[PDB]
DNA sequence: CATCCGTGAGTCG
């Protein structure tokens, strides 16, 4: 849903709402109807009511930079002149509120609304065609809020206590009926480790095995646990049929649920449960006591200590460079090294001092939002600054902002930071200018058929050996094989074939080849598979967003240059690299290769390096 | 098993889905028989022959394209690509 | 236009729905409302308990499955009325092969359990249990250590308030043209002891009592 | 106080004293 | 805008223009801060968008020589003793010199305390340096600046990122039904305030013979009188409110130079941008998230963040060639209540009130003499109703607008006024609105700290200190240590400890923290008004210090304690918020952002000439523009029919968009859409 | 040319890739594939041949093994052929449609050309069907669906 | 373990009197005071200046000739003029004062049944040959309704719509002294802090809170 | 492998 200004809600329903007046006899006519619309007669009002029943509007941010950017929503309608939006979709409009507009478009056809309700609703697409990782999901104080509930405190209040002497075992409640009742006494904290007796949450995979036998866990089956009452509300949502989790829940972690539930459940399932998340989060962020304030924004202790240390590393420098022993190039280039150490020694000092309950640091470490570079230029210390070349410059920001920088110390801040902002908006032309370049070289690329039927598809290198022993997961595994369809067989060492060919690898399917200690399998790609115009379905695979086989006929041309061009914006190789490549031009670097592999003869001269390959097979 | 569908999340599109090749194809397969639900009503008017009416019971001011959607999770509809 | 009341069932719980209420009304009925059911009802529980074969907590009672643990907490949801306000005692007595549950328990006069297929412990052969139980009338929750024979007295959480679990919700419903007014929604889940249409009912005619103190200053006025 | 020159409020201003010359 | 806007205005730099260079013209390198705007060209007042580097302003000490280049005024240093001599320097006679910091400390005969110095040098180059080689030092800190970013409290502790937005928003802030100046401020406020020329200031010193909300009378020492004349209730030009009003009392005596009346955005002759509000750090019921502000409805029924705007309405009546237009009461098929707001003469009458669709200004034109509908004969014949030959023309009042007509302005051709030709009568009326502070209306400090207005909660859901205060707004704790721009946070406990009041414990001594904090500081009172000029003022130690000399309240009790921070109860739940709230005061400006303004719809209007597609502009009530990169979206999506439907009948199709309006008001089906008449000009164009 | 067409498009995949990692950036090589393939739809001209390709074009490899296949069959001379890598820019403009490519790039070089050539354009196509206003052969605008 | 009839002690002062209620549930002090705080500042019933007239004025944006204050300023400070009428019905009062010297409240002339409470109140300072004739409506009702509706009305056009803030509360608070001794001598004392406008008393304020709150909480114990 | 001419260089308002 979304809010729809009343105002804005009768110039769009305009004709439907002249439609329902001359209906109902509010007026004799078409001509009178519109009269009264513009009149603005409040009967329009209860009529309106009734135009906009389940009728979708489109909302759009610009610059649309994916499709997700254009997206469908059940108009309410609400006093006042602003569109109100629904806080999970942020993340994919990329839109905040300092004062952001939304374009509101109305479907009128009937396949319109049939292609918004069901192609662009907001509750079918919670997930990144790019990356199929939830877009949707708590994303700043819900994560705080979350991620406050869900911590173990120590020596918190009403803790669990053994026992020993005359006083018998504190801390065991009969439900968490209970546990809640002593908390609003105030006996109980929610945030202190507990055990409680559960009636309706499933244990974990581990623990039902152990006290069921997998004898199927049933809504009544009791069971203990070892948890946080707050970590018990929390369960409550994904909600029954759904493993229990114990841990805090940092932006990662609620990540995983999410796509486990993305994986398995149902799309209904997960925008009802993604919504129970996103109204838990602000009520405990509300009472999760992060606030700021100048006390909570320290200096670190060694603060002039250290910085001496490398002022006298540096002044030592400064006068090996005064005796001319140092090149002017290896001088900087020192004293850049210099000063990077210096920040990193300023950043350590604060994570040490700095507790755990520290509200700047309470939300870095919860995934809630902010970097520790953020934290360590508030409380630490600015660092380097960008040359308008873009070299860093050998004179460091030793204050932070908390102390306030010099006079002279803010005016070279400011030139940086402002070269900032001048590439910022001039890589976002860029980006967009490479993004149109995407879209129109891959517009004739549609899923036009089910399957080419080629056999040929690409290797994917999914693990690495180790010299010590054992298998190591490759870093490239997620973007380079699991949403891919097998196009071979998978066989480990025995004649024992893994995963069959024409089925998509998942997340266990990976686990089965990656236990098996098979490490490269054969995949149907798009760039193997031919078709006469377009390609297959079978080959692409799994539509990031769908979680299952792409729909014949997708846009996957468009989908993909969307997905490479949407994140343009953060780079710094970098963006040119990007183009570099797309547009296929003659490098920079220019790196040579091998023509003819063997044996290698460096030669290297001072002047000049010269490098001979003697081959391998005869040759010359 | 989940939580009652409230406004446009029902029918669940998922069962829905469950009915059809895919997204694409139930938007038309939708949207066209709205087009014959909305054609019934007027033609009803001043003419006979028109397409079969609503197959359940029509909501208190429901729209053609909510009906068809019901009716399309009661199987009642016939699908030809 | 006055104000509704409503209720969706279930045999332990049920939702009730108030509309509509004067814009700001919804939060200032909410909080003061849950904390009168959960707090503001009295009823009858086990304030301590006495177990035979047992001369510490960590050893399990001879001859139960349960650990020392366990049995109190099953012994915590067991609901019972007592018609005297003055603390009573009842026993229980079992042994031999099978399964003890509330139906066992020797009840006194005008003390009445409520629930007596609940289980309690799973005794085995030459396994012996005999258990003095004292129950006490109070409200909402009491803690084990205010309630701390010392031949084997163990002191128990509490639970008088024969209302277990309540939360609440606040819509807005649209009134004429104003789109203001709120609408309370009201979940509510009891013991077997109370209905929770007669818990409210009793939950509400003691937050009445409270606001007459101010009413009888003035009648001055309000409309309805 | 802070300029002390045309007949404002008095806006007392933590400082080291500058009298070089007003704006 | 506001008086700081147009003063601003005044002192923009732009290389932009004839004899300048293009937008497209400028590489990386001009845009960037070079080392000798230094107290000659702002390095943080320039534009965000695509102008940014292009356009500043000039530095508050900085003054043009006769050859047109920049000079700035640095104080002279004989022999490491400070002369109160100055001399302008242009920028290259700067670089010959040696120039040392503003804030390097100095004897109170003149002389430097240490040796080597902080020194800035040719090139950007800063090097420690013997006091026996520096020629002069600067005259201010706050020297590098401009007068806008002069205003920002606690500069020195904003990323130049938000210090820069903050300052470019200053400019931005719309003027409120009466002004309060900030509880903290740097001292700008005043100067500004006068030189920009927006308030009132006395010529000759006297005493105030008469006073008026019209004018003000002097006399003069030397007899002769001068009357000052208030602006009231005018339109500026951007449609704000510049109302003057006295400051002075009957038979004040009032000295030369004095504001004697203040005007928009001024209080007591100093600029006020905004309110002082009451500010709670801490995230709420998700109703603040992503920057998103929540505010106190205090704020709505007293008016305190509410405005004056004015619209200028105009309509002429000109020689055609059926006749002439003329304005008139009578109006064809018009009821005698749509015209029972106005005057004989066709014009609406002087406090009235107007809703949009309204009536104004009544004007007919003869309309072409051709041949009426034979379906339309037929319908006068029936009726007996003769048609007239004048087709309504009026003026009537937009979509949006709404207020109360405070003035009617007329220009005859018959009374001699002359106006262009072919003109006969030209009205003019103004509509003003007072506008109160809705959902959406964007807020800002002068931190860059902007934001909409999420929710406006009634007084009693508001989180409340132990005595009852309800705070007025509640910014979200997470948009902060994110934008850098904690100079906000100093500017709330300043705020808070400038509201309550303090007093240093005198008593074994003054405190080695307040050592540095001049006398006049350890002792002030509730709501006191103090300075904290840039690159100088407060130092986190005093503050901190300040925050444990909060006097208690009127019952007697310190609301915050030494961390800055309170204790809250919810408003709604009753219970208390379980850990500290931070609380202040922090100085909110209106900026001209408002929702009554940005809010905009249509479903069918007025359409292109050529193109034959919907105009563009909420002033010619236009259409969105669906463009290439949300045809993208559509395409990625695979709605087809949606996209064709966009960019068919739902914009060129001729045939289309009016047939498709017709099966919505007959309740049939959409039909199929013809061809974009677009097209048809390419292949013409082709051609 | 070293390495052979298929080791070319995995280079650029993972180089590409390796940029959007260095940021934190994680897309599907899927999609990345997409665009790379569009790159090597085209091989150029060594020898003419019996066939009517000027030597030095750039063709498409579906057209280029079926015009060698209606040669092959003809009885004459198959043009000799040689892979070669394109970039997207180059790519897009060599697109079949005149109206796409005008749309695109460089408008008044494309029509010059395309008017010498006496192109015609068979409406298939995304930006083609945008332009006209046809439905988009996509999605719900492809037969199997509409 | 206790039960006892609660208690409505006063401590008083002028404007402003401190209520005292206990013994109270424990953890029930918070959530009560705030149910009656937020009835407090948005439904007291009370009395407000609706519309206004000034002589030769037409709307709200102007200046009367020989005064220092534009009608804006006057109109701004009528807002704080506290009024209370005991006329259900719309009455309405005068203003006429004329030559040098400052008018006040204490310069209006009160209908029956309608009283001011703070006639020094400043309003319009009027200098020689400066005349001022105004005439005020005043109505009663609760909490705030803004001036806009009234012009919609059928008002003629000499009326200027006034702003009401009919709530006669100023500033209300609460603080709760509970009793945590582990015993059965675990309760909350709850005191209440009410400030009035001069307008109605403090303890009147509270009384037609609780009249209030008491019509409402009376559904919850009527049956289905 | 480097010059000279012609064509690109975000969106809404
Ligand atoms: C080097 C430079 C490039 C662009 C703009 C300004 C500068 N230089 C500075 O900002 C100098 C101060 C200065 C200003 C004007 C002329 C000469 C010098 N500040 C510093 O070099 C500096 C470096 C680290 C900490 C503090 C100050
Ligand atoms: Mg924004
Ligand atoms: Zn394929």
């Amino acid at each position: 849903q979304c809010g729809l200004p009343k105002l804005m809600a009768l110039e769009l329903f305009k004709p439907f709402v002249m439609k329902r007046l001359v209906d109902l006899n509010h007026a004799q006519n078409i001509k009178s109807a519109k009269r009264m619309v513009e009149r603005q007669r409040p009967q329009v009002w209860d009529v309106l009511e009734e135009v906009i029943a389940e009728h979708p509007v489109l909302l759009n941010r610009a610059p649309t930079l994916h499709r997700l950017g254009i997206q469908a929503f059940e108009p309410m309608l609400v006093e006042g002149k602003a569109i109100q939006l629904h806080p999970l979709v942020c993340e994919a409009f990329n839109a905040d509120f300092d004062g952001d507009q939304m374009a509101v478009h109305l479907p009128l056809s009937a396949e319109a609304q049939a292609e918004a309700r069901i192609l662009m609703l907001s509750s079918n697409n919670i997930l990144s065609p790019a990356s199929g990782r939830p877009l949707a999901m708590p994303r700043l104080d819900m994560v705080t809020g979350l991620y406050y509930l869900t911590t173990e405190v120590p020596g918190d209040t009403g803790e669990y206590q053994p026992a020993s002497g005359d006083h018998p075992e504190t801390g065991v409640y009969s439900s968490p009926a209970e546990a809640i009742m002593a908390a609003d006494r105030g006996v109980l904290s929610v945030r202190a480790k507990i055990k409680v007796r559960l009636t309706q949450l499933r244990p974990p995979v581990e623990i039902e095995a152990e006290l069921f036998g997998h004898s199927g866990w049933q809504p009544g089956d009791a069971w203990m646990a070892e948890t946080t009452l707050g970590r018990v509300m929390f369960n409550e949502l994904l909600p029954l049929g759904y493993p229990f989790v114990n841990k805090q829940m940092h932006k990662k972690v609620q990540a995983a649920i999410i796509n486990d539930l993305a994986e398995r459940y149902p799309m209904i399932v997960v925008a009802q449960t993604v919504d129970k998340l996103k109204d838990a989060g602000f009520y405990w962020a509300t009472r999760s006591g992060v606030t700021v304030s100048m006390a909570d924004v320290l200096v670190p202790p060694r603060k002039k200590e250290i910085l001496d240390h490398y002022e006298e590393r540096a002044d030592k420098v400064e006068k090996q460079f005064q005796r001319g022993a140092l090149n002017h190039d290896e001088r900087n280039e020192a004293l850049v090294e210099i000063w990077k150490e210096a920040t990193d020694e300023v950043g350590q000092a604060l994570r040490e001092h700095y507790p755990d309950d520290n509200p700047i640091i309470t939300i870095v470490d919860s995934g809630a939002t902010g970097n520790f570079t953020q934290t360590r230029t508030l409380a630490g210390m600015k660092g380097l600054v960008t040359n308008p070349k873009g070299e860093f410059i050998p004179r460091p920001v030793k204050s932070s902002f908390r102390e306030g920088l010099t006079v002279l110390e803010y005016f070279i801040n400011t030139h940086g930071a402002r070269k900032g902002l001048a590439d910022t908006a001039l890589r976002t032309a860029d980006s967009g200018y490479l993004t149109r370049r995407l879209v129109d070289v891959s517009q004739d690329v549609i899923v036009r058929e089910h399957d080419c039927q080629t056999e040929r598809g690409i290797v994917v290198e999914l693990a690495e050996r180790a010299p010590d022993g054992t298998l190591i997961r490759d870093p490239y595994i997620e973007t380079s094989a699991y949403a891919r369809t097998l196009g071979t067989d998978a066989v480990d060492e025995a004649g024992n074939v893994i995963v069959e060919r024409g089925q998509d690898l998942g997340d266990p399917e990976i686990d089965a080849l990656l236990a098996a200690g098979i490490t490269q399998v054969k995949v149907r790609s798009v760039l193997t598979c031919a078709t006469s115009t377009g390609v297959c379905a079978t080959c692409y695979g799994r539509s990031m967003a769908t979680g299952k086989l792409v729909d014949i006929g997708e846009a996957v041309g468009i989908v993909a240059a969307q997905s490479i061009g949407e994140p343009g914006t953060q780079l710094t190789g970098g963006l040119p690299r990007v183009q570099e490549l797309f547009e296929a031009r003659v490098p920079r670097g220019k790196a040579p290769i091998a023509d003819v592999t063997g044996r290698v003869r460096l030669e290297d001269g001072e002047r000049f390096y010269k490098i001979t390959i003697v081959p391998d097979d005869g040759g010359e | 098993g989940y939580d009652t569908p409230l406004g446009i999340t029902n029918p669940p599109i998922d069962e829905l889905l469950d009915r059809v090749s895919s997204k694409y194809a139930l938007v038309i397969y939708a949207a066209k028989r709205a087009r014959q639900i909305n054609d019934y009503y007027n033609q009803l008017g001043e003419g006979i022959l028109e397409y079969v009416g609503p197959l359940v019971e029509p909501g208190l001011q429901e729209k053609p394209l909510s009906i068809a959607l019901r009716e399309i999770h009661a199987d009642l509809l016939e699908h030809t690509e | 236009r006055p104000t509704l009341s409503e209720d969706v069932l279930t045999d332990n719980r049920s939702q009730f729905v108030i509309e509509p209420l004067e814009p700001g009304f919804g939060y200032t009925l909410g909080n003061s409302l849950r904390r009168t059911l959960l707090s503001s009802i009295p009823g009858a529980a086990v304030t301590s308990i006495r177990i035979d074969g047992v001369l510490h907590e960590f050893t399990t009672v001879p001859g139960v499955k349960e650990d020392v643990t366990e049995i109190i907490l099953n012994l915590k949801s067991l609901v019972v009325s007592s018609e005297e306000d003055e603390p009573v005692t009842m026993y229980l007595r079992k042994q031999g092969p099978g399964e003890v549950t509330a139906g066992d328990i020797v009840p006194p006069a005008g003390v009445t359990v409520h629930n007596p297929g609940m289980h309690i412990a799973t005794l085995n052969d030459k396994g012996k249990l005999e258990v003095e139980l004292v129950v006490e009338r109070g409200r909402g929750y009491v803690p084990a250590v205010q309630n701390r024979a010392e031949i084997g007295r163990i002191p128990v959480d509490s639970i008088y308030s024969p209302v277990l679990k309540v939360t609440y919700k606040v819509d807005a419903t649209r009134v004429e043209q104003r789109t203001d007014f709120d609408k309370l929604i009201l979940d509510v889940e009891t013991k077997n002891s109370i209905s929770p249409r007669d818990a409210l009912a009793s939950a509400g005619k003691t937050l009445v009592e409270l606001f007459g103190l101010a009413r009888e200053l003035n009648v001055e006025a309000e409309g309805i | 106080s802070n300029n002390s020159v045309p007949g404002a409020p008095n806006r007392v201003s933590f400082a080291k004293l500058r009298e070089p010359l007003e704006v | 805008n506001n008086p700081l806007s147009g003063l601003t205005h005044k002192r923009r730099l732009s290389a932009l223009g004839p004899g300048g260079l293009s937008r497209e013209r400028a590489g990386l390198e001009v845009r960037d801060v070079h080392p000798s705007h230094y107290g000659r060209m702002c390095p943080i007042e320039t534009p965000e968008g695509p102008n940014i580097g292009l356009i500043g302003s000039l530095s508050v000490y900085a003054r043009v020589n006769p050859f047109g280049f920049i000079e700035t005024p640095y104080r002279k240093v004989v022999d490491g003793v400070v002369s109160d001599e100055i001399v302008y320097l242009t920028a290259d006679e700067e670089d010959r010199h040696v120039v040392a910091q503003a804030n390097s400390p100095i004897d109170a005969d003149g002389r430097f305390v240490e040796p080597r110095v902080l020194v800035r040098r040719k090139a950007g180059e800063v090097e420690y340096v013997p006091s026996s080689e520096v020629d002069y030092m600067d005259v201010s800190p706050r020297q590098m600046v401009s007068v806008a970013t002069a205003m920002i409290p606690f500069l020195e502790h904003d990323d130049a990122n938000r210090a820069l937005m903050g300052a470019n928003m200053q400019r931005q802030a719309v003027p409120l039904v009466r002004s309060e100046a900030p509880l903290v401020g740097t001292g700008m406020e005043l100067r500004a305030a006068i030189d920009a020329g927006d308030v009132v200031v006395a010529e000759e010193s006297g005493v105030i013979e008469e006073v008026s909300a019209d004018y003000i009378t002097v006399m003069h020492d030397n007899g002769t009188r001068r009357t000052y004349r208030m602006r009231k209730f005018a339109r500026s030009n951007h449609g704000t409110c510049a109302n003057q009003c006295p400051i002075v009392d009957a038979g004040d005596r009032v000295e030369a130079g004095q504001v004697i009346a203040d005007g928009p955005c001024t209080d007591d002759g100093e600029m006020a941008l905004g309110k002082n509000l009451l500010v709670a750090i801490m995230p709420w019921e998700g109703h603040n998230y992503e920057d998103a502000i929540i505010l106190s409805n205090r704020l709505v029924e007293e008016d305190v963040l509410t405005s004056i705007h004015i619209e200028e309405h105009e309509i002429d009546a000109r020689d055609t060639k059926l006749g002439a237009e003329e304005i008139t009461r009578d109006i064809p098929n018009i009821s005698d209540e749509v015209l029972a707001d106005l005057d004989e003469r066709g014009i609406v009458r002087i406090g009235a009130e107007v809703r949009d669709g309204d009536i104004l200004v009544g004007k007919v034109t003869p309309k072409g003499e051709t041949e009426l509908t034979p379906e339309e004969r037929l319908l006068r014949a029936i009726f007996g109703e003769k048609a007239r030959e004048v087709r309504d023309t009026s003026l009537k009042v937009p979509h949006g607008e709404s207020g109360k007509v405070i003035g009617i302005r007329v220009f005859s051709r018959e009374d001699e006024d002359e106006l262009p030709a072919g003109v006969n009568e030209l009205v003019r009326v103004y509509v003003a609105q007072k506008r109160k502070i809705s959902d959406g209306d964007k807020l800002a400090g002068r931190h860059g700290n902007k934001g909409v207005i999420g929710k406006i909660l009634p007084v009693e859901d508001m989180p409340f200190l132990a005595d009852g205060t309800p705070v007025d707004i509640i910014l979200n704790t997470h948009g902060v240590p994110r934008r850098m721009n904690i100079g906000q946070i100093l500017e709330t406990h300043l705020g808070w400890c400038a509201h309550s009041g303090w007093k240093v414990d005198a008593a074994k001594g003054v405190p080695d923290w307040a050592a540095r904090l001049p006398d006049e500081l350890l002792e002030a009172q509730p709501n006191a008004i103090v300075s904290t000029p840039v690159f100088d003022g407060a130092q986190e130690a005093e503050l901190q210090g300040l925050l444990s000399c909060t006097l208690p309240n009127r019952d007697g009790d310190v609301l915050v304690d030494a961390d800055g921070k309170a204790m809250l109860f919810d408003g709604r739940s009753g219970e208390p918020f379980p850990y500290p709230v931070t609380v202040g005061y922090m100085y909110i400006m209106k900026l001209h952002h408002l929702v009554d303004d940005k809010i905009h719809a249509r479903s069918t209007g007025p359409y292109s000439m050529i193109t034959q597609q919907p105009l563009g502009g909420k002033a010619q009530f236009g259409g969105q523009r669906f463009g290439e990169m949300e045809c993208w979206a559509m395409q990625a999506y695979g709605a087809a029919y949606t996209l064709q439907e966009l960019l068919t009948i739902k914009s060129d199709d001729t045939v289309g968009r009016v047939k498709v309006y017709e099966a919505i008001v007959k309740g049939e089906n959409i039909p199929e859409p013809g061809i974009p008449e677009s097209f048809k000009v390419l292949l013409k164009e082709l051609q | 040319r070293v390495q052979g067409p298929r080791e070319v498009q995995i280079h650029l995949v993972r180089e590409v890739q390796e940029v959007y990692r260095a940021q934190g950036v994680s897309i599907h090589d899927k999609h990345i594939e997409v665009i790379v393939r569009q790159m090597l739809r085209r091989v150029t001209i060594i020898d003419s041949g019996s066939t009517e390709f000027l030597p030095g074009s750039l063709i498409d490899r579906a057209e280029f093994e079926a015009e060698n296949r209606r040669v092959v069959a003809e009885g004459g001379e198959p043009a000799a052929g040689r892979p070669v890598l394109m970039g997207i820019t180059k790519a897009s403009l060599a697109t079949d449609s005149w109206l796409s490519a005008a749309s695109f790039q460089e408008t008044t070089r494309v029509l010059t050309d395309a008017a010498i050539n006496c192109r015609s354009d068979k409406l298939n196509g995304l930006k083609e069907n945008v332009i006209i206003g046809k439905l988009i052969p996509a999605g719900t605008g492809i037969n199997r669906y509409r």
